[PDB]
RNA sequence: CGAAGAACCUUACCUGGCCUUGACAUGCUGAGAACUUUCCAGAGAUGGAUUGGUGCCUUCGGGAACUCAGACACAGGUGCUGCAUGGCUGUCGUCAGCUCGUGUCGUGAGAUGUUGGGUUAAGUCCCGUAACGAGCGCAACCCUUGUCCUUAGUUACCAGCACCUCGGGUGGGCACUCUAAGGAGACUGCCGGUGACAAACCGGAGGAAGGUGGGGAUGACGUCAAGUCAUCAUGGCCCUUACGGCCAGGGCUACACACGUGCUACAAUGGUCGGUACAAAGGGUUGCCAAGCCGCGAGGUGGAGCUAAUCCCAUAAAACCGAUCGUAGUCCGGAUCGCAGUCUGCAACUCGACUGCGUGAAGUCGGAAUCGCUAGUAAUCGUGAAUCAGAAUGUCACGGUG
């Protein structure tokens, strides 16, 4: 049900979040170092919202280009964190590593940072509904042409698994020429696990 | 059930040069064994020349003519009774009946040299004493016994 | 001189800089050549619980292409190969 | 089975133990878990008393037993 | 001299090469009758040319490559349509109401994996 | 289990630890030329050596959830991680294709 | 069916032996570098010897990395809750429907739009109409298959010239085939009739392709408090001298029985023997593992070539040609069992897969009932792969005849 947006369109619409090639004897080795290098950078920046993180692979050495809505948290005084996580990514990641930042201008349009935002808020015991109409809104003010959030989980009910369905715009989904941005990031409540999903409809083609 | 049925033709029989032939053929194969089902089909032939001095086209043709029936029952029930109407035959459908009939008869013969029992249920349909003729004649039977449903509560 | 790659927006717009960057120090190359790429079909089950008829197969392609000197008499290209080679250009020397 | 090439089979503590017990002849029997092993024309006549699974059942060793592993003469399951 | 034509029939492709001379008929350096054992295949490869009686005028040198025997008979028949459409461009029509120059696009639906043919389902027991 | 992902892991470094003094002593008996004496005493190093060494004894599971059922060695996820890792774009070449 | 691999390992279960800050994370105290010890006891866990090494940056004080011992917080739990949930999937169903902004009617739940005629795979479209528009959905956009043009010729090809041992085998050529990137091509586009002449319907030309050319991916708002707390994550409860851990065996493959799926057959459209023809797709420098060679055979030696149009896996089988079998529970059928071996593995008894000899069963087309399939379809015959030390009738993938 609902087979995930970013799966369907990769190619024509889409493109990875990592390229690089690897022979049968690396390619298991070398995707094990990428994808625990996002779970500690995530873990590392909470603060300084990451929405993507592209790990390019030049010759022989490494490529990484973090991207940040606010990249003075990360660059803090000509990179004192920068150089210190240069230093130890490369014993995670033996090979040396580079890394890049750059902006993410209108940040109210990419479905990572709008989730964090959102799990953010629901964990302040914010009303679940006051805070989606105006993350909603915030986000059409400017840039997007259609947007779906949706909100399932306890929702604070002793025995409740509704489902929140605020919609705005235009949002399809079986047109393959279209870009749209999706994310899953949960939030912990003090009981309950209440999951956002994002549909941040970008322009078509 | 909109009608979207085409037709599909299949016409080859090089070696013989006919076109009826290619179809019983047809039904003889089992499992796309054309090769194996063709010179079974042909070797019930030359069995049916050595027989008799005419041709076996002819003898074929004859045999269809004496297995494929005119009229049969169509079980449609009313909604509260078993009626049967006799229907007309296609002319299209009549062959092949006759074609579904002969090899089904003709593989419960009982013989050995398989192409034997083909060749003797053509030389027995040419006469009329043929199980597959028996067949057709009690269908007819049955027709004029269900003639009444001709068109009325049918 | 045979190359290797994945995608024909680098190995065959390599040639070109190579080609113009040799015959430019006199030594006569001829155009390239072309060879037939590999295709490696990975057909692998997608279905997370057990409804076969789900199916997903890829295709990773691989590039070659053959390039071949007159007179060698520059080493410029030789010099100039970690220029040449920018992501994932492997070159395989056969100066002939 | 167990190809000719590498043709015999005994556990190194059953061999020691069996092998040493022969100097001082049968007077108790050998408890050993292992069941992997063949039995051998040198341990002919002892008495080993072999895992069932819960507890050790004895085993009488003859002459004609020596082709078959000490497993064929130990239960797994009852059915009575 | 000479005219060239390519067939195609169930993953199968042959190479026609028609020249003037008495119809030798060559596949794979190989003559017809050892080449198609008895079956329909020598009159299905011969069918084009007798329709337009020039069976005795042309010699026919094939070379075949993939598929069966009946595909590359199919196939043999669709190169030969298009050489001698190269030939003498006039009997288009006479080979379209034979339906000889039509290539024939059946090609082996994919297994439907997980039903066991391409179509066929497990037996489905309701309980 | 964790624990159960820990066990696995030293029988992974018993495994690699020797490599080669076992290696040895399986050439010496697959030999037809080699003596039965020489390998009558090649059989007791196999024993007497601790069992987890052989590849038989290893489990290949899925490095990052420890599933043992389910794993493809051209990658390192399980059956059901492999798909959230693959539909977020992170396996490089793995698209949706018919 | 989770199981894309139960001899141990997987493994949770059972019978024993052995652990208590613990196999693992952080923080505290002390001692040694790490390492290598090739030995003994013991089922192993574990315990005790154990030649030997004394590192590394040094504010020369020591610090850091690792290993051993103590104690606290603790760690751990495949223990319960899927009716507390996240995420993912099944489902009606790839069915064509489901909703919303404004206006109007109705006291109101509502309804209008979304109803009427025609048409359509389709809420796809046309004409009317208190409705005017938009969103989800349908179609198209995406992948694959079928025609043509341009660019370029090695490991690919051989039209012209030599050569030849007559094999493009060799020089050589860049014509072509062949290969694979970039693009055109199909929109009822045009003609006749039908329709309100408006959607659309029926025929025709051309074209490789004709009426969404074929197939695949893509399943709306929701339903079953459908399944999963055991893949993972998590609220709450419980264990924490054990419901947590390590090691041996055994067990999950037991067995009067009934059920689902799958492969073999019961034969003469066939069984054997000896010739002979054509595939696609894929896997291989921790691997493929050739030739010669020894074996009745599974296989043993051997080491080439190989990082792939190069070398191997690799002989496709059905069909076709000649002989015999003469429908006989049999030159059918192979289950069962006895003996003898090869390969993998520390280890083939419970409990593996194959090879050699002997044995030869039930089975003669199968009740009520009941299922899959509308075209390269059903039917039947092969090939190679995923999981994998070994292990397929299931399952992964593509092809012959049809
Ligand atoms: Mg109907
Ligand atoms: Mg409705
Ligand atoms: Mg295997």
């Amino acid at each position: 049900q609902k087979v995930h947006p970013n799966g369907i369109r990769l190619g024509i619409v889409k493109e990875h979040t990592s390229v690089w090639y690897a022979d049968r004897k690396n390619y298991a080795d070398y995707l094990f170092a990428d994808l625990k290098v996002r779970e500690y950078l995530q873990d590392k920046l909470k603060s300084a919202s990451v929405s993507r993180i592209d790990i390019h692979r030049p010759a022989q050495t490494a490529r990484i280009t973090i991207h940040t809505a606010r990249p003075g948290i990360v660059i803090g005084k000509k990179g004192e964190d920068v150089e210190k996580l240069r230093q130890d990514l490369t014993k995670q990641m033996g090979v040396p590593v580079h890394i890049n930042i750059e902006e993410i201008r209108k940040p109210e349009l990419d479905a990572m940072l709008v989730a964090q935002s959102v799990a953010q808020q629901l964990e302040r015991r914010v009303m679940f509904r006051r805070a989606m109409k105006r993350a909603v809104q915030n986000a059409m003010r400017i840039g997007a042409k259609g947007i779906k959030i949706q909100v399932s989980g306890r929702l604070g009910g002793a025995e409740i698994a509704r489902t929140e369905w605020y919609r705005e715009g235009r949002v399809p989904l079986h047109t393959l020429r279209a870009d749209i941005d999706y994310a899953t990031y949960e939030a912990h409540t003090t009981y309950g696990v209440i999951g956002v999903k994002v549909w941040i409809f970008k322009g078509e083609v | 059930r909109r009608r979207v049925a085409a037709k599909r033709e299949v016409l080859a029989d090089p070696k013989y040069g006919s076109q009826i032939l290619a179809k019983f053929m047809n039904h003889v194969m089992e499992s796309g064994k054309k090769a194996v089902a063709e010179r079974i089909v042909y070797g019930a032939l030359d069995k049916v020349k050595e027989r008799g001095k005419a041709d076996p086209l002819e003898t074929f043709e004859k045999a269809l003519d004496a297995i494929a029936p005119l009229v049969e029952v169509k079980s449609r029930r009313v909604g509260g009774a078993t009626y049967q109407v006799p229907v007309e035959v296609r002319p299209s459908r009549r062959n092949a009946l006759a074609m579904r009939w002969l090899v089904d008869f003709a593989r419960k013969r009982g013989e050995k040299s398989m192409a034997l029992r083909l060749a003797g249920e053509l030389l027995d349909a040419a006469e009329g004493k043929g199980a597959a003729v028996k067949k057709r004649e009690d269908v007819h039977r049955m027709a004029e016994a269900n003639k009444a449903f001709s068109h009325y509560r049918f | 001189i045979r190359l290797k790659a994945f995608d024909h927006r680098l190995i065959d717009q390599s040639t070109q800089e190579i080609v113009e960057t040799a015959k430019r120090t006199g030594a006569q190359v001829r155009g390239p050549i072309p060879l037939p790429t590999r295709k490696e079909r990975f057909t692998v089950l997608i279905s997370p619980h057990v409804n076969k008829d789900a199916r997903d197969q890829y295709e990773i392609r691989t590039h070659k292409r053959v390039l071949d000197i007159v007179q060698p008499t520059d080493k410029t290209v030789d010099a100039l190969m970690k220029l040449d080679l920018a992501a994932g250009v492997e070159v395989q020397i056969s100066l002939g | 089975p167990r190809s000719l090439k590498k043709g015999p089979f005994i556990d190194l503590h059953l061999l020691k133990k069996v092998e040493v017990a022969v100097e001082k002849n049968d007077r108790k029997p050998i408890k050993t878990w292992s069941r992997r092993s063949m039995i051998l024309p040198h341990m002919v006549g002892l008495t080993i008393a072999v895992h069932n699974g819960r507890q050790h059942v004895p085993v009488l060793v003859n002459e004609d037993m020596v082709g078959h592993k000490l497993g064929e003469f130990a239960a797994t399951r009852t059915y009575r | 001299t000479q005219n060239y034509g390519t067939g195609r029939r169930k993953t199968a492709t042959a190479r026609v090469f028609l020249r003037p001379g008495t119809g030798k008929i060559s596949i794979n350096n190989r003559g017809l009758d050892q080449f198609f054992g008895r079956e329909t295949a020598r009159m299905v490869v011969r069918q084009p040319l007798e329709l337009t009686e020039t069976v005795e005028k042309f010699d026919i040198f094939v070379t075949v490559v993939g598929g069966g025997v009946s595909g590359q008979a199919g196939a043999i028949r669709h190169g030969i349509t298009r050489a001698l459409i190269e030939y003498d461009e006039t009997l288009r029509s006479s080979l379209r109401k034979a339906g000889y120059v039509t290539r024939d696009a059946r090609e082996v639906e994919r297994k439907k994996v997980g039903l066991r043919k391409a179509r066929k389902r497990p037996q489905y027991s309701k309980r | 289990k964790e624990s159960m992902k820990n066990r696995e892991l030293k029988r992974q470094l018993t495994v690699a630890k020797y490599a080669k003094k076992r290696a040895e002593l399986k050439a010496i008996i697959a030999n037809p030329n080699s003596s039965a004496e020489e390998r009558w005493n090649a059989q007791v190093a196999l024993q007497k050596q601790p069992r987890d060494a052989s590849a038989s004894r290893l489990r290949n599971r899925c490095r990052l959830t420890g599933r043992p059922h389910g794993f493809y060695r051209k990658f390192g996820l399980s059956r059901n991680k492999l798909r959230e890792a693959a539909m977020r774009g992170d396996v490089p070449g793995l698209v949706k294709a018919s």
